[PDB]
């Protein structure tokens, strides 16, 4: 080798060192994908937890969270959903105050989206945290307009607890092969600050499972 | 882009002194640095080299053990420390930047220099001419000869041409034989083969008068050749 | 009323164009190339392996000197390689890590990238300072960018997933021409050798030919049965090739305005990610998501060789301008050079 | 010299197999695959295991040649010391491995984020160094090295070695119990039966195929006989060879499908 | 709705008046191009190891 070849080799080695350091830093972060409907309520979740797609960063008990929101992309999602194949968790926001409203009923649209995401080929073993928002308006509206509007075959008492349990069961039953992934459900409202703790507790299980796999015993 | 160096002055024999150079306007950490000195009336001479990342250091045989080179990236400074000063170290010192990757142009910016006065197996590069009388509008050729082939097995030839005007620091013209540097008019051309090289100027204005130098970069310690003067 | 009348009129012209192109199909390509010797067997071997990306590769592009190449990955980095020595020249970090395409300028002074941020970013490689810095951020699209190709140092062409291609002026920052004729997302581009017309393929299973100057659509081609993911011109400039999700590749002609050949096999049931040609035009290289690449005899519809050695999906491939090597990228974060 | 015809053949047969597996592991981890913070332990285990098995094969061949072809040579005593070293190092890595797993469940955030990058190398170097030191002070003071022996010091160092082995066993059991209890108390999203089976398999193999040789060699001979040597040595070597060969299957091959 | 139909009809009208040539001539042109550039194709015919940069 000539002198300039040796200098070029040194340049390449320094580039490699920097790349390795950046990869080590990036491999220790928690990445989340945020999904929901337009009026489901995600802006309140973003406020409480802190064109193109939007990124949010925060920190909670020595952990770094990056949250990705893709609500503005109005196109075929079968073409870019494999970019998020390796991701720690999916947050799904549903408003349980729009069973009466019509855009096709909104609740059925939410069910179709949940069914499509849950049973995908890229998310076989990915955890889902499900938020059910706006319970105050639901408790106020459950007394006037009956729930039979959305579910004709309900046949049950008309109060807050029974309706909430029925809707949660209807959402959880859409998970074919419910032996390779977990689903976490929480009831939130506009004025409530405990959701970050819920996300942290959900993510700790994923971390335990991943670093058992790094050690061999899966 | 600028490089300003300081230190300098008059010292008695046997002393020690430090010379500094500060850079502004470019990415200093991704560059390698050279110290080059010139005697009061003689030609150029290479002194020391430090690399990017501070991993490789090279010295000439006249200063090995007496000189030291160092750099400070966060404050963008380059240092040269001198001990046991003889009377042969009286000169003017320049700082030179260079970068090395595929297609780069080394030796493409020089500082202004500082003056130091002290009271009282190498390739040989030959330029057999001196002081060619020229008139504007004509065409001129200069020749150079090496004692060892500068053509490496990878198809490269390492020959450099430099221009120094009166009162000014040298400026790069052709870096690797037949390659033209940025901001240089297309009057200049360079050619050669093996051990014999030539430089050609097509039709010359009154600003390209001075001394022309040749340098090899095949292996250290980076020899020069005594220049040729163009007089009007 | 007039709407149904116009619908009937529109239906009456597809029949005319179909009958017109059925009357210029006297023979077939297989019937004409039945008396030439077949290329025996291509045994290629890996000569270099480029390491350094820490996530899946999405795009690559060769330079016009056939020695330098650029690569893009989901790790957020853009890397420039010297293939003769296997050492890195530049590493560029990106503001957005969701990159889906990259390109290299014919002059060699600029590179480009884009993705899910709906912006095309242009990078300058030759500055007085030694670093690489951004020159322009072109922002006018409403969907993700799927491909981009330079025309010169001041013109670029982009295709987006909002059913539109565009032609830009880099200095001003505006788009001089917008091409709108498709129905789904546009996934691939290709420039003609004379840089006077280009082809595009989309998710409506159609391919279209354009004029850069006037700005209108000349011809439409419809043979496939699913999304079209790759497209490439013949070296002549009078034919092109397409790859799709229905496990076939097809060859289309411009002057005859119809299809010439299909490439398929019964043991292949997955889709095609990329296509490219050889310098003479006799071999056709295709990349599949069953982890390997296939070589086809373009004149006889025969399989002449397999390129195996990747552990995951093959995302991109390219052939040099001198025709000396082929490069493949993959979802396993490796690049390979075959000769 | 007449009832030990079969055990030596078994030792040769089950030691020839292990070399292939450990060589494959060394080659695959060297260039073929990538490395994380856990692979270092597997490399160290494979190297120690390879040395031990090679020395066993050499002794078996020397005995067979000096039996069937009686005019033969003698195996130098110094080699014996080296064998011992490997054995001890081979018993250290396993315990280390167990400890790591326990930590990765009792402190997950620290393991994922705050863990240093060169801990594995430091621990492996220290464990090899201590094993070498102990083996050399056993050999020097007890006649295996080219010097003069002694009686009391050989027993003292042998007893220290036995204490070291017992400490290793206790560490392994404690870590395994802590991990099992933590999983039992509360866990959501784990295949439990497979984990319990793997943990019990590791402990049982360590107990019934690693220790008997060492316990015999360093303690039973000094405490006690004419049958204690000949009727107990070959079974012990058989068991240690079995564990030595079976380690790579457990720690590198069952996991990879 | 009427504007879209009108645009589609005009585009089809513009695309239905083009000169077309036979498939035989196109195939012959393709075959001739491949036959006239066979020697200068390194992938089809391997080059000796003394003229191969990747070796
Ligand atoms: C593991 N150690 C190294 C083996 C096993 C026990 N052993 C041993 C040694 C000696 C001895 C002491 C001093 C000088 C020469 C020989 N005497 C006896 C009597 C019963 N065992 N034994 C050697």
């Amino acid at each position: 080798l000539s002198a300039e070849d040796k200098a070029a080799v040194e340049r390449s080695k320094m580039i490699d060192r920097n790349l390795r350091e950046d990869g080590e830093k990036a491999a220790r972060e928690v990445k989340l994908l945020l999904l929901g409907a337009g009026e489901s309520g995600k802006n309140t979740i973003v406020k409480q937890m802190k064109t193109g797609i939007v990124e949010t960063h925060f920190t909670f008990k020595d952990l770094h969270f990056k949250m990705f929101d893709v609500g503005a992309q109005r196109s075929e999602r079968k073409k870019w959903i494999h970019c998020f194949e390796g991701v720690t968790a999916i947050i799904f926001c549903v408003a349980l105050s729009d069973y009466d409203l019509v855009l096709m009923n909104r609740m059925h649209a939410s069910m179709k989206l949940f069914d499509s995401i849950c049973n995908n080929k890229w998310f076989t073993d990915t955890s889902i945290i499900l938020f059910l928002n706006k319970k105050d308006l639901f408790e106020e509206k459950i007394k006037k307009s009956p729930l039979t509007i959305c579910y004709p075959e309900y046949a049950g008492s008309n109060t807050y607890e029974e309706a909430a349990a029925y809707i949660q069961c209807q959402f959880e039953d859409l998970n074919k092969r419910k032996d390779t992934k977990e689903i976490y459900t929480h009831f939130t409202c506009s004025t409530d600050t405990k959701n970050v703790q819920f996300v942290f507790d959900a993510v700790t299980d994923v971390i335990i499972k991943n670093n058992l796999k790094d050690c061999g015993l899966f | 882009v600028q490089l300003v160096e300081s230190g300098g002055g008059l010292v008695q024999p046997g002393g020690s002194r430090k010379l500094s150079c500060s850079a502004s306007g470019f990415a200093f950490s991704s560059f390698g640095m050279h110290w080059v000195r010139q005697a009061p009336e003689k030609g150029l001479e290479w002194v020391a080299y430090i690399s990017s990342g501070s991993g490789t250091i090279y010295y000439a045989d006249t200063v090995k053990g007496r000189f030291t080179i160092s750099r400070d990236d966060p404050k963008n400074t380059l240092f040269l420390q001198m001990t046991s000063l003889r009377s042969e170290d009286t000169a003017m010192y320049y700082c030179v930047r260079s970068i090395y990757y595929y297609g780069s142009s080394p030796f493409d910016f020089w500082g202004q220099g500082t003056t130091l006065t002290v009271s009282s197996s190498d390739i040989v590069m030959t330029q057999a001419t001196s002081s060619v009388p020229v008139t504007p509008g004509e065409s001129v050729s200069i020749s150079c000869r090496s004692s060892k082939s500068l053509l490496h097995s990878n198809g490269n030839t390492y020959l450099y041409w430099f221009l120094q005007r009166p009162g000014q620091s040298p400026q790069l013209l052709i870096y690797r034989m037949s390659n033209l540097a940025s901001g240089v008019p297309d009057r200049f051309s360079g050619s050669g083969s093996g051990t014999a090289f030539t430089l050609t100027i097509s039709r010359l204005e009154a600003e390209d008068v001075g001394v022309y130098y040749c340098m090899q970069h095949l292996e250290y310690p980076l020899t020069f050749g005594a220049g040729t003067k163009l007089e009007l | 009323s007039e709407l149904d009348q116009l619908r009937q009129e529109a239906e009456q012209l597809k029949n005319q164009i179909r009958d017109a192109r059925k009357a210029c199909a006297d023979a077939t390509l297989s019937q004409i190339t039945n008396n030439i010797d077949p290329v025996g067997r291509i045994q290629m071997r890996t000569r270099r392996t480029l390491r350094g990306h820490l996530a899946k590769i999405y795009a690559m592009h060769w330079g016009t000197d056939s020695r330098l190449l650029v690569s893009a990955s989901q790790d957020g980095k853009l890397i420039i390689w010297d293939s003769y020595t296997t050492n890195k020249v530049h590493a560029i970090p990106l503001r957005s890590s969701w990159v889906m395409t990259c390109a290299y300028a014919p002059s060699g002074n600029y590179v480009a990238c884009g993705g899910l941020d709906n912006i095309c970013s242009i990078y300058n490689l030759k500055t007085r300072e030694g670093n690489v810095r951004v020159s322009r951020e072109l922002a006018g699209h409403t969907g993700y960018l799927s491909c981009c190709r330079f025309l010169d140092d001041n013109q670029i062409v982009t295709s987006s997933g909002d059913t539109t291609c565009a032609l830009w002026d880099i200095e001003t920052g505006q788009q001089t021409t917008t091409f709108t004729g498709h129905t789904g997302d546009v996934m691939s581009l290709s420039l003609a050798p004379d840089t006077r017309l280009f082809v595009s393929g989309a998710c409506d299973a159609s391919a279209k030919l354009w004029d850069v100057r006037e700005g209108m659509c000349r011809q439409t081609f419809t043979g496939h049965e699913s999304d079209i993911n790759a497209i490439c011109f013949f070296p002549n400039g009078n034919a092109f090739a397409t790859g799709s999700d229905d496990a076939t590749c097809r060859l289309f002609d411009l002057r005859a305005d119809q299809e010439l050949m299909t490439y398929s096999h019964d043991n292949i049931i997955c889709g095609i990610t990329s296509v490219s040609f050889s310098k003479s035009g006799r071999l056709l290289l295709a990349g599949y998501d069953d982890f390997n690449c296939n070589v086809w005899d373009a004149l006889k519809a025969d399989r002449a060789g397999v390129l195996a050695g990747h552990d995951n999906r093959v995302s991109c491939l390219g052939v040099t301008d001198d025709g000396m090597a082929v490069a493949t990228g993959s979802w396993d974060s490796f690049l390979k050079i075959w000769n | 010299g007449k009832e030990t015809l079969i055990p030596v053949f078994l030792i040769l047969f089950i030691a020839l197999v292990g070399l292939v597996g450990n060589g494959f592991v060394l080659w695959l981890l060297g260039f073929r695959m990538r490395r994380n913070a856990f692979s270092v332990y597997v490399l160290s285990l494979a190297g120690a295991d390879f040395l031990f098995l090679c020395f066993q094969i050499i002794n078996c061949l020397v005995y067979l040649s000096n039996f069937f072809c009686s005019i033969s040579i003698n195996f130098p005593s110094f080699f014996t010391t080296v064998m011992t070293c490997a054995y001890l190092a081979g018993l250290s890595m396993l315990s280390t491995v167990s400890t790591e797993r326990c930590l990765s469940v009792l402190w997950p955030i620290w393991y994922r984020c705050r863990r240093p990058r060169h801990l594995s190398a430091v621990v492996c170097v220290l464990l090899w160094a201590l094993s070498l030191l102990l083996s050399i002070l056993e050999g020097k003071f007890c006649g295996f090295l080219f010097s003069d022996g002694d009686s009391g010091w050989c027993q003292t160092f042998d007893f220290i070695t036995a204490a070291w082995l017992i400490f290793l066993f206790m560490v392994l059991c404690g870590s395994s119990l802590a991990l099992l209890v933590r999983i039992l108390c509360g866990s959501r999203g784990l295949p439990l039966t497979r984990l319990y089976l793997t943990i019990l398999l590791t402990v049982l193999v360590f107990l019934l195929c690693g220790l008997p040789f060492g316990i015999q060699w360093f303690l039973i001979l000094w405490i006690w006989s004419d049958v204690l040597f000949c009727h107990i040595h070959p079974v012990s070597v058989v068991l240690s060879s079995l564990n030595s060969s079976a380690n790579p299957i457990i720690y590198f091959f069952v996991g990879s499908f | 709705s009427i504007a879209q139909a009108r645009k589609l009809v005009e585009q089809l009208k513009m695309e239905a008046n083009i000169d077309r040539i036979k498939v035989s001539k196109a195939a012959a042109d393709l075959m001739a191009y491949c036959e006239a550039h066979a020697k200068e194709d390194p992938l089809l015919t391997p080059v000796p190891a003394s003229e191969n940069p990747f070796r």
